[PDB]
């Protein structure tokens, strides 16, 4: 739902209102019905309610970065002149309430109303089409309110007490309604550990097995739980049929719960559940006592001592510059390290001095908003500030914003503040330019086939193997392994296959191969999809927004381009590196590569660097010429030692990176083949996006890379 | 007192530093 | 918008224009702060749009020499001795010396307390330096900031990002019906209001002979009389109400240079850009989600955030090819009910309230017979109305406008007034509206804390204090520690101390926290005014102590604690809130971003003649632009029919838009989209 | 432990402020009773206020009267502070004529039969030698707060100036409860309601109006289905 | 050429388009956006576009 | 196994995607059926061969889109891809 | 004042002992004024009888385990606390519950003295082990709301008697919310939704009616002061 003003709806639905005004005989003809609407006769307010009944509208906020920037809603006539937006869709629009405006579009045709009702409805788009993780979820007040009641407090009133002496066990209630009454009178606290007999909540699958196990828990069967009343009230919203969770509701916990709900439970249930969560989170955020005062801003106890130790060290380095023992370019770096150590000591003092009852710490620990760096600048110290040059000033801002900056400290802080504001416009400009380039390069990439039937795919590193044994989960599972589809049956050491070919890799289906010992899977990819133009759905995989297999006809290319271009606002490598990669430029790094596998012949000097390679099979020695300003990459030598600096005698393979930097993507193709250069580009872009906190599935990058190698040149006609 | 020159309302300043030159 | 906006606009330093630079030829080095801008151009006040850094504001004490460079004053320190001799230095003259920071500990004789003091040096180097090296020192701590920047209390506790926004939004304040001076001030309000030029200062000393709402007469000592006329309900450049009101009464001895009357955003001679509101910092049922602001309906019932807005409408009667446009009450096919608010000339009468669509000036234009639609000629035949060769071209009230007609001005060529050639008459009508605070009106403080009104609850739903007094505004806690604008918090504390007053324990000497405070601060009455100058003023050690000795209410009990919090009651249920809440008084301004102006909607209307697409902007009754990025969202959804609908029948299509309107008013289905006219234009241009 | 029928006792502090103690009440019950009474008091207590005014020399709010120090807007803001009670419950007209010099106050108004001004010392205007003020004031009777009635909605002609009407006679209401939390067989809450009016009615009359309101309203649950 | 002339280098694309006398088959998202046709994606492809709906023989007696 | 769908979410978006192959085909099904119902409502008084009326019992002043969606949920219609 | 008419009460019966009532439509914003009041009146001011303290033969200084039965002490206390019982005596009444031999105890195997009534005879209480015997003394008292445990610490005699939480109130769980309805133009009228789940002592209808009667008396205390007019 969305709340739009009555005066807006009257003009937006003006012809429909005139139609119904001439139908109900409030107006003689359509000509006078128009005048009735223009003069706002009191009958139009009763007619307009009938008009807008179940007629969806489209809400939009510029800039429209991704497809969720325009969403369909059911209009509800509200007074006033402002548009009422749902608190959960604020993340998709990136819309704060500090003066933002939105546009409303009215679909007229039946096909447009159907597209808005089914394809564009906000309740049908909970997940991000880029990552698959939910967006309509508790974010600020909601997650704090849920974090409140799901907190286990020891000394809280009404807590459980073991039976000792003449009194029995204190703090065991027969019904959650009895616990509600006890908290009503003032005996029990909603956050106190107690034992409750529950009858309408499925126990955890751990304990449901020991109680029943043979049959699933039944609505009506009772069981004991050592929880808080607030945790029971929270679990009442999931609701029945879902295993009880006795955890503390951090944002990560709630996000995992909602992801698991989207995977297993249907869409309408997910929408109604997150609405319940919104309401409860607001209710308990009102009563969580979250407040900011000058008293809550606690200052470090050893502020003076810490800053005096580091001022002593800084004075010693300044005296080591007085005698000329330190270069002027080195004095700044030394003082920078000094103050970077000092700021860490101050923040560490803050962490232990601050209690967990302090609301400033509660807000940040909940994960709703704010960093602890912000709290450190708030109470501890600002630290080293940046001048418009770029390097840190050799003198930090020792005072905190609670203490109060001096004149010169404020003046030097502005140096960084203003330029941080200034370069943002240019960075967003280049980001949007790259976004529209990515749009035009993949605009005609549509899913036209169900299955191209090609058994080709690619090997994905599921899990790394620890040196002692066992298994270690790989960091690239979320972006490169999940939501994929198989092109080869996974075979463990036994003859039985765990997951069939062509099965969507769900969440438990990854643990199925994890607990099976196999650490490599061959999956279908959009790169290996052999089709005339578009790509088949089987090689694409699971649609991140729909949670299922991609339907035929979905413009996956535009979705991928928007998925890459939306986080482009958060870059430094950086954004020009992404541009170097997507434009197939000869990179700045210009790292060399091994054209032929064989034996290394390092003929290093100081005037220059030269390296030859003796081919392992036939051929002749291949000689290079590189500047001594680079350094060799620690190549995983055949010795199984990854930190093997490339010296002569190492056994490097074909297409192996020699020195550090960025290998020319044009040469990787003419060395290893079109199959490998695409993987290189994919994970090279994924590194830039991962070094910033942005998780983009490799599917969307592969969609773009497929369009770069669609063309070949002609050597002979 | 603060700005005791035109006859304005008496706003009480928390000032520790004297004003050597007026605006 | 307000006097401060005009003062700032008069103190602008723009790098754009002829002789300067083009916007496309400006790197990130022309816009950032330069160390020579100290005391000359403000490093805070600058827009955050495309003109960031290109437009600055002159510092307070700065001036210009006849060469063109900006000079700033400094106190000359001979040999570690502070002298009252002040000299102005240019930018390069300042580099040939070293100057000490304004907040230096100084002996009563003038000698620096510490040998090494914080000193600025050429190429922007800040370091400790011996006392015998200081040649000059700053005049005031606020020497570097602008006038609007110096008006932010506790500015040293706000990051430059939000401080810039506070200074830039102070210029966007709207003059309210009545104005209140802020409890927490900086001292700059008075001089800002006076030098702005919107108040009425007395040129010569004397006594008030006759005071009226229209003029003020001053009888001087020599014997001459000077009369100052009040500017009452005048439309400003941006539609705000510039209204001056007398302050003095009959027979009041007034000195020279004293404010005898003040205009908009002024209270007793001080900048009153907003109101003192009782603020509580707590989330409330989600209605204050990420900077959304909940308001008490009291502010609506008592016109606390109500402002007057005046619009100017204008129309002319010209000479046409088939005759002359005439302004007359006789308009074809109009009842005597719509023309009831018009006089005998066809002009709306003074005092008549007019909604949108009402006729302000009845003008008819003669249209030729060869310009008639076939259906229109048949309709003229089937109604027998001959001699209606004129058509309606009257001045009507635009959509979204409503108020009282306060003034009419008529210029006629016949009346001997000079009009542009081809015009016989000209009429200007002034319409004034009294806008109360509404849902969505953008409020903000002085620390860059902006937000729209999310909900105006009834006065009984508000979280009220122990003595039943409900709060006026509910600010969300989550949007506080991110922005690093703790000033609004600190103000909120000091504000409360200004609302109640304080009394320091005089027994057993002066306490150890109020030793630095002036003796005037030890005792305060309720609703007292205080100054917190920029980079000076109240310290946290003194504010914490002030919170402990707050004055009790009329019943005798203290409401807030030494932590600055008080116990609140949920007005919707009755149970007290489980934890104390920071409650104080904050200065909130009504910015010129009201939903009464920013709301717009369109079914159909005018289309640009060339491209045959709907007009742009609200003033031209245009529609929203479904831009290039939005079509990508449409395509990513796969909603083909919605996109095709937007591109043709809803907008460009010449015949598709008409048959769609017909299909709606007939109850039929929506027809099939045609070919856009803009594409035809593209082909004819390629030809 | 068993019921005792509650008792309401009145204490007076001034002529427009009274406390009301209700006891005994069940534990946890006093806060909600105090809140319900406070909400009905701050909103739905009947009272009289001025609907519109009419000054002879003016046609709208945004102008001045010759001789008076305050413009018409400031005069209307001063009239918004007026407290008045009406017996007619129908539109009636008060009149005010005053020739300067001198101060026009609320006592200078001559109310017709039924209505009366409750603070004759309120400042309205300052008039000099050339000042003459002639004002009509239409007083009706409603409840709560109503915005100024539009001239298009009413039949009032141009000269009439509508004003916002604040019909609530109560000024400030609060409460505090005392809870007997001694662990024993007998626990009870004592409610202390605090009511302050604006001399239009006495506090006990406003509490009685709120009591009739809530009796009639809670009577909706007693009727069976 | 129509999808390229609306991206970058309008003149450089139009010149070579007129020289090589290229004819554009209007089958693409950008092109159909310009000319007002249904985009060949989502509900615009011929699979979902040309679909007939009829009641399943059964009908009410009234 | 869910709360009663209120407003535009009825019929449920999960059960409607069962009688259809994809999200994009349900749009066409419902839209063309809604056009049929609208043409029946506008050709009931005039013209023969009027389109087949609403198969389910319609609510008072119910939009043809909602009626078509309900009867799609009730398995009263066919399709032809 | 002015007339405020058409506020009606409707009931939807979810279960035989659980109902949702709607008061609709109310003036803005009386839904919150009489919402929490109605809820607390239901939950804390309806006369009902419940178990105050018990005493199990064979349990003196342990309170850890009862020999001869599978359930321990607190587990017995729990399902004894949920025992519904209506007493017309208005005084503390002692009932005895005894059963021997292997099997199962029920709330029907209890013997109720004249005046009291057990409404859930099929409620499980304990499982009797082989050759098991159980004797227990229950005390039933009238009251209103929920009195905490260890509040009857002084009532229990110094002889293996344990006080328990006494759920006197016949209603178990009441919640309420407020939505928006509109007759005429403005769309901010209050609609109060009460969800009441009670025991089988009385139906939700009579519980709401009793709360209404008590509240009418409570506010008639204030109505009696002046009998001034007010819009109905
Ligand atoms: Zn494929």
């Amino acid at each position: 739902q969305c709340g739009l003003p009555k005066l807006m709806a009257l003009e937006l639905f003006k012809p429909f209102v005139m139609k119904r005004l001439v139908d109900l005989n409030h107006a003689q003809n359509i000509k006078s019905a128009k005048r009735m609407v223009e003069r706002q006769r009191p009958q139009v307010w009763d007619v307009l309610e009938e008009v807008i009944a179940e007629h969806p509208v489209l809400l939009n906020r510029a800039p429209t970065l991704h497809r969720l920037g325009i969403q369909a809603f059911e209009p509800m006539l509200v007074e006033g002149k402002a548009i009422q937006l749902h608190p959960l869709v604020c993340e998709a629009f990136n819309a704060d309430f500090d003066g933002d405006q939105m546009a409303v579009h009215l679909p007229l045709s039946a096909e447009a109303q159907a597209e808005a009702r089914i394809l564009m409805l906000s309740s049908n788009n909970i997940l991000s089409p880029a990552s698959g993780r939910p967006l309509a979820m508790p974010r600020l007040d909601m997650v704090t309110g849920l974090y409140y009641l799901t907190t286990e407090v020891p000394g809280d009133t009404g807590e459980y007490q073991p039976a000792s002496g003449d009194h029995p066990e204190t703090g065991v209630y027969s019904s959650p309604a009895e616990a509600i009454m006890a908290a009503d009178r003032g005996v029990l606290s909603v956050r106190a550990k107690i034992k409750v007999r529950l009858t309408q909540l499925r126990p955890p699958v751990e304990i449901e097995a020991e109680l029943f196990g043979h049959s699933g828990w039944q609505p009506g069967d009772a069981w004991m739980a050592e929880t808080t009343l607030g945790r029971v009230m929270f679990n009442e919203l999931l609701p029945l049929g879902y295993p009880f969770v006795n955890k503390q509701m951090h944002k990560k916990v709630q996000a995992a719960i909602i992801n698991d709900l989207a995977e297993r439970y249907p869409m309408i249930v997910v929408a109604q559940t997150v609405d319940k969560l919104k309401d409860a989170g607001f209710y308990w955020a009102t009563r969580s006592g979250v407040t900011v005062s000058m008293a809550d801003v606690l200052v470090p106890p050893r502020k003076k001592e810490i800053l005096d130790h580091y001022e002593e060290r800084a004075d010693k380095v300044e005296k080591q510059f007085q005698r000329g023992a330190l270069n002027h370019d080195e004095r700044n770096e030394a003082l920078v390290e000094i103050w970077k150590e000092a700021t860490d000591e101050v923040g560490q003092a803050l962490r232990e001095h601050y209690p967990d009852d302090n609301p400033i710490i509660t807000i940040v620990d909940s994960g709703a908003t704010g960093n602890f760096t912000q709290t450190r600048t708030l109470a501890g110290m600002k630290g080293l500030v940046t001048n418009p040059k770029g390097e840190f000033i050799p003198r930090p801002v020792k005072s905190s914003f609670r203490e109060g900056l001096t004149v010169l400290e404020y003046f030097i802080n502005t140096h960084g503040a203003r330029k941080g504001l200034a370069d943002t416009a240019l960075r967003t400009a280049d980001s949007g330019y790259l976004t529209r380039r990515l749009v035009d390069v993949s605009q005609d990439v549509i899913v036209r086939e169900h299955d191209c039937q090609t058994e080709r795919g690619i090997v994905v590193e599921l899990a790394e193997r620890a040196p002692d044994g066992t298994l270690i989960r790989d960091p690239y599972i979320e972006t490169s392994a999940y939501a994929r589809t198989l092109g080869t049956d996974a075979v463990d050491e036994a003859g039985n296959v765990i997951v069939e070919r062509g099965q969507d890799l769900g969440d438990p289906e990854i643990d199925a191969l994890l607990a099976a010992g196999i650490t490599q899977v061959k999956v279908r990819s959009v790169l290996t999809c052999a089709t005339s133009t578009g790509v088949c759905a089987t090689c694409y995989g699971r649609s991140m927004a729909t949670g299922k297999l991609v339907d035929i006809g979905e413009a996956v290319g535009i979705v991928a381009a928007q998925s890459i271009g939306e986080p482009g606002t958060q870059l430094t490598g950086g954004l020009p590196r992404v541009q170097e990669l997507f434009e197939a430029r000869v990179p700045r790094g210009k790292a060399p590569i091994a054209d032929v596998t064989g034996r290394v012949r390092l003929e290093d000097g100081e005037r220059f660097y030269k390296i030859t390679i003796v081919p392992d099979d036939g051929g002749e020695e291949v000689v290079y010429d590189k500047i001594s300003k680079r350094q060799r990459l620690r190549v995983f030598k055949h010795e199984d030692g990854s930190e093997r600096v490339l010296s002569d005698g190492d056994h490097v393979e074909v297409g192996q990176q020699l020195m550090e930097g960025s290998a020319d993507p044009h040469e990787v193709l003419r060395v290893q083949g079109p199959r490998e250069v695409q993987i290189h580009l994919v994970r090279e872009v994924q590194e830039v996006y991962r070094a910033q906190g942005v998780s983009i599935h490799d599917k969307h990058i592969e969609v773009i890379v497929r369009q770069m190698l669609r063309r070949v040149t002609i050597i002979d006609s | 007192s603060n700005n005791s020159v035109p006859g304005a309302p008496n706003r009480v300043s928390f000032a520790k530093l004297r004003e050597p030159l007026e605006v | 918008n307000n006097p401060l906006s005009g003062l700032t606009h008069k103190r602008r330093l723009s790098a754009l224009g002829p002789g300067g630079l083009s916007r496309e030829r400006a790197g990130l080095e022309v816009r950032d702060v330069h160390p020579s801008h100290y005391g000359r151009m403000c490093p805070i006040e600058t827009p955050e749009g495309p003109n960031i850094g290109l437009i600055g504001s002159l510092s307070v004490y700065a001036r210009v020499n006849p060469f063109g460079f900006i000079e700033t004053p400094y106190r000359k320190v001979v040999d570690g001795v502070v002298s009252d001799e002040i000299v102005y230095l240019t930018a390069d003259e300042e580099d040939r010396h070293v100057v000490a920071q304004a907040n230096s500990p100084i002996d009563a004789d003038g000698r620096f307390v510490e040998p090494r003091v914080l000193v600025r040096r050429k190429a922007g180097e800040v370091e400790y330096v011996p006392s015998s090296e200081v040649d000059y020192m700053d005049v005031s701590p606020r020497q570097m900031v602008s006038v609007a920047t110096a008006m932010i209390p506790f500015l040293e506790h706000d990051d430059a990002n939000r401080a810039l926004m506070g200074a830039n939004m102070q210029r966007q304040a709207v003059p309210l019906v009545r104005s209140e001076a802020p409890l927490v001030g900086t001292g700059m309000e008075l001089r800002a209001a006076i030098d702005a030029g919107d108040v009425v200062v007395a040129e010569e000393s004397g006594v008030i002979e006759e005071v009226s709402a229209d003029y003020i007469t001053v009888m001087h000592d020599n014997g001459t009389r000077r009369t100052y006329r009040m500017r009452k309900f005048a439309r400003s450049n941006h539609g705000t109400c510039a209204n001056q009101c007398p302050i003095v009464d009959a027979g009041d001895r007034v000195e020279a240079g004293q404010v005898i009357a003040d205009g908009p955003c002024t209270d007793d001679g001080e900048m009153a850009l907003g109101k003192n509101l009782l603020v509580a910092i707590m989330p409330w049922e989600g209605h204050n989600y990420e900077d959304a602001i909940i308001l008490s309906n009291r502010l609506v019932e008592e016109d606390v955030l109500t402002s007057i807005h005046i619009e100017e409408h204008e129309i002319d009667a010209r000479d046409t090819k088939l005759g002359a446009e005439e302004i007359t009450r006789d308009i074809p096919n109009i009842s005597d009910e719509v023309l009831a608010d018009l006089d005998e000339r066809g002009i709306v009468r003074i005092g008549a309230e007019v909604r949108d669509g009402d006729i302000l000036v009845g003008k008819v234009t003669p249209k030729g017979e060869t310009e008639l639609t076939p259906e229109e000629r048949l309709l003229r035949a089937i109604f027998g109305e001959k001699a209606r060769e004129v058509r309606d071209t009257s001045l009507k009230v635009p959509h979204g406008e409503s108020g009282k007609v306060i003034g009419i001005r008529v210029f006629s060529r016949e009346d001997e007034d000079e009009l542009p050639a081809g015009v016989n008459e000209l009429v200007r009508v002034y319409v004034a509206q009294k806008r109360k605070i509404s849902d969505g009106d953008k409020l903000a403080g002085r620390h860059g804390n902006k937000g729209v009104i999310g909900k105006i609850l009834p006065v009984e739903d508000m979280p009220f204090l122990a003595d039943g007094t409900p709060v006026d505004i509910i600010l969300n806690t989550h949007g506080v520690p991110r922005r690093m604008n703790i000033g609004q918090i600190l103000e909120t504390h000091l504000g409360w101390c200004a609302h109640s007053g304080w009394k320091v324990d005089a027994a057993k000497g002066v306490p150890d926290w109020a030793a630095r405070l002036p003796d005037e601060l030890l005792e305060a009455q309720p609703n007292a005014i205080v100054s917190t100058p920029v980079f000076d003023g109240a310290q946290e050690a003194e504010l914490q102590g002030l919170l402990s000795c707050t004055l009790p209410n009329r019943d005798g009990d203290v409401l807030v604690d030494a932590d600055g919090k008080a116990m609140l009651f949920d007005g919707r249920s009755g149970e007290p809130f489980p934890y104390p809440v920071t409650v104080g008084y904050m200065y909130i301004m009504k910015l010129h971003h009201l939903v009464d102006d920013k709301i717009h909607a369109r079914s159909t209307g005018p289309y640009s003649m060339i491209t045959q697409q709907p007009l742009g902007g609200k003033a031209q009754f245009g529609g929203q632009r479904f831009g290039e990025m939005e079509c990508w969202a449409m395509q990513a959804y796969g909603a083909a029919y919605t996109l095709q609908e937007l591109l043709t029948i809803k907008s460009d299509d010449t015949v598709g838009r008409v048959k769609v309107y017909e299909a709606i008013v007939k109850g039929e289905n929506i027809p099939e989209p045609g070919i856009p006219e803009s594409f035809k234009v593209l082909l004819k241009e390629l030809q | 432990l068993i019921s005792q029928r509650p008792t309401l006792s009145e204490d007076v502090l001034t002529d427009n402020r009274s406390q009301f103690v209700i006891e005994p009440l069940e534990p946890g019950f006093g806060y909600t009773l105090g809140n319900s009474l406070r909400r009905t008091l701050l909103s739905s207590i009947p009272g009289a206020a001025v609907t519109s005014i009419r000054i002879d020399g003016v046609l709208h709010e945004f102008t001045t009267v010759p001789g008076v120090k305050e413009d018409v807007t400031e005069i209307i803001l001063n009239l918004k502070s007026l407290v008045v009670s009406s017996e007619e419950d129908e539109p009636v007209t008060m009149y005010l004529r005053k020739q300067g010099p001198g101060e026009v106050t609320a006592g200078d108004i001559v109310p017709p039969a039924g209505v009366t001004v409750h603070n004759p010392g309120m400042h309205i205007a300052t008039l000099n030698d050339k000042g003459k003020l002639e004002v009509e004031l239409v007083v009706e009777r409603g409840r709560g707060y109503v915005p100024a009635v539009q001239n298009r909605a009413s039949g009032a002609e141009i000269g009439r100036i509508p004003v916002d009407s604040i019909y609530s006679p109560v000024l400030k209401v609060t409460y505090k409860v005392d809870a007997t939390r001694v662990e024993q067989r007998t626990d009870f809450d004592k409610l202390i309601l605090d009511v302050e009016t604006k001399n239009s009615i006495s506090p006990r009359d406003a509490l009685a109006s709120a009591g009739k309101t809530l009796v009639e309203l809670f009577g909706l649950a007693r009727e069976l289905n | 050429w129509l999808s390229a002339a609306s991206f970058q280098e309008t003149t450089r694309v139009l010149t070579d388009a007129a020289i090589n006398c290229r004819s554009d088959k209007l089958n693409g998202l950008k092109e159909n956006v310009i000319i007002g046709k249904l985009i060949p994606a989502g509900t615009g492809i011929n699979r979902y576009r040309n679909i007939a709906v009829q009641p399943t023989e059964e009908a009410r007696a009234a | 196994g869910y709360d009663t769908p209120l407003g535009i979410t009825n019929p449920p978006i999960d059960e409607l995607l069962d009688r259809v192959s994809s999200k994009y085909a349900l749009v066409i099904y419902a839209a063309k059926r809604a056009r049929q119902i609208n043409d029946y409502y506008n050709q009931l008084g005039e013209g023969i061969l009027e389109y087949v009326g609403p198969l389910v019992e319609p609510g008072l002043q119910e939009k043809p889109l909602s009626i078509a969606l309900r009867e799609i949920h009730a398995d009263l219609l066919e399709h032809t891809e």
